């Protein structure tokens, strides 16, 4: 069986009975200090520690000014010149916020177009490279160190609807998009064109010039497909050069583009076939919206259904298909999990919930 | 396909 077996240590409950649409763990916490997590939900954002006897210690939150403020998705990253963690947080008004996690000050914040933002990554060799996904059919690429708009990738060619999920490949070279049109989309950021794009936005200093910031728009991507879903794509994760991507439809797909033997970096736009390497299957997930995480390493796979019950996926094995089921079911764990995190040395999975309970679930 | 159940 699973290599992985997990106990339920303690459960919690937020005050505003709203769902928590999120949950992410701190990865770049120093040595020593204890494991990090933070929420999402309502109009707030709160981080908790975690401590023996499966105690979980409330912090502090960030509340926005506008009670109308719904937040989805937040992530993890530090500043480049001190070594301080910073937490990106977005949702409903499409404005995305930094917040100080030590004081939950918000230090910055950008504007989009100012509609709903679905997801927020970090780039994987970057720290100051943040992408946004959002409910206006495009995605965007900020450099928050420069305060600067990278790149905008819509267009027609683009999403034609909401873009609901994405993720950046190992080394941060091609972005894999996903959302309400069926289809996941790549975009390739290590062109000849990006590369330059990003480095202008590391030169740029609005003191130091007249000119505003160009971003490039990015209108069509290096390749597309709807042959994985038949349903709104709300969850991709690149492992390796292989994909993994749900939909509502009780199912994690495990694919890549072209044939069997085509290698990632030789796939063109006009590409038409992928190949399916596999495919997990569970029970009662068909509301959208149900986001799946992995470890660090790559090593597991972690994904809450709509009534409570959590599946893990052992992905240590030698293809995809292969992998091994798990799952962890709690008789007061009853409500739709939105989301899973496990800290850095995996020891910890959270799942939060659509009545505000976050559950912790300690690995043996 | 609703948020949750029976949505909009």
């Amino acid at each position: 069986k699973c290599k992985y077996s997990f106990k339920c240590v303690n459960s919690l409950k937020e005050d505003h009975n709203q769902p928590l649409f999120g949950v992410q763990f701190n990865w770049h916490s120093k040595e020593g200090d204890p494991l990090v997590f933070a929420t999402v939900g309502s109009n707030r954002v709160t981080l908790y520690e975690c401590h023996s006897q499966g105690e979980i210690r409330l912090l502090q939150s960030y509340v926005d000014a506008d009670a109308d403020e719904n937040f989805y998705t937040c992530a993890w990253t530090y500043d480049s010149n001190t070594s301080h963690p910073l937490l990106a947080v977005a949702g409903s008004r499409g404005i995305i916020r930094i917040i100080n996690p030590i004081t939950m000050q918000c230090i910055k914040h950008y504007v989009g177009h100012g509609n709903a933002i679905n997801e927020l990554k970090f780039h994987p060799r970057d720290p100051n490279l943040l992408l946004s996904v959002s409910k206006d059919h495009a995605l965007r690429l900020w450099n928050i160190q420069t305060d600067t708009l990278v790149a905008i990738f819509g267009g027609v060619e683009g999403h034609r609807d909401e873009v609901l999920s994405a993720d950046y490949d190992l080394l941060g070279e091609k972005i894999m998009s996903c959302g309400m049109d069926h289809s996941l989309k790549l975009w390739r950021i290590n062109s000849k064109r990006m590369m330059n794009a990003i480095k202008e936005s590391y030169d740029y200093n609005p003191n130091k010039t007249n000119r505003p910031f160009i971003s490039q728009k990015i209108h069509f991507p290096d390749f597309s497909t709807r042959d994985i879903h038949r349903n709104y794509v709300d969850c991709v994760r690149w492992l390796g050069d292989l994909i993994l991507s749900k939909s509502c439809e009780n199912a994690i797909v495990c694919w890549k583009p072209g044939k069997m033997e085509d290698d990632i970096d030789k796939i063109k736009p006009s590409e038409s076939n992928v190949t399916i390497l596999g495919r997990f299957d569970y029970s009662q997930c068909d509301i959208w919206y149900m986001r799946f995480s992995t470890d660090f390493w790559q090593k597991m796979l972690a994904l809450g259904n709509q009534v409570g019950k959590l599946y893990v996926w052992d992905l240590e094995v030698e293809d995809p298909h292969k992998a091994k089921c798990t799952t962890l079911t709690h008789h007061k764990c009853g409500a739709a999990i939105r989301q899973t995190s496990f800290s850095r040395d995996s020891s910890i999975l959270i799942a939060v919930c659509d009545d505000a309970s976050i559950w912790r679930w300690d690995r043996l | 396909a609703r948020k949750s159940a029976g949505a909009a």
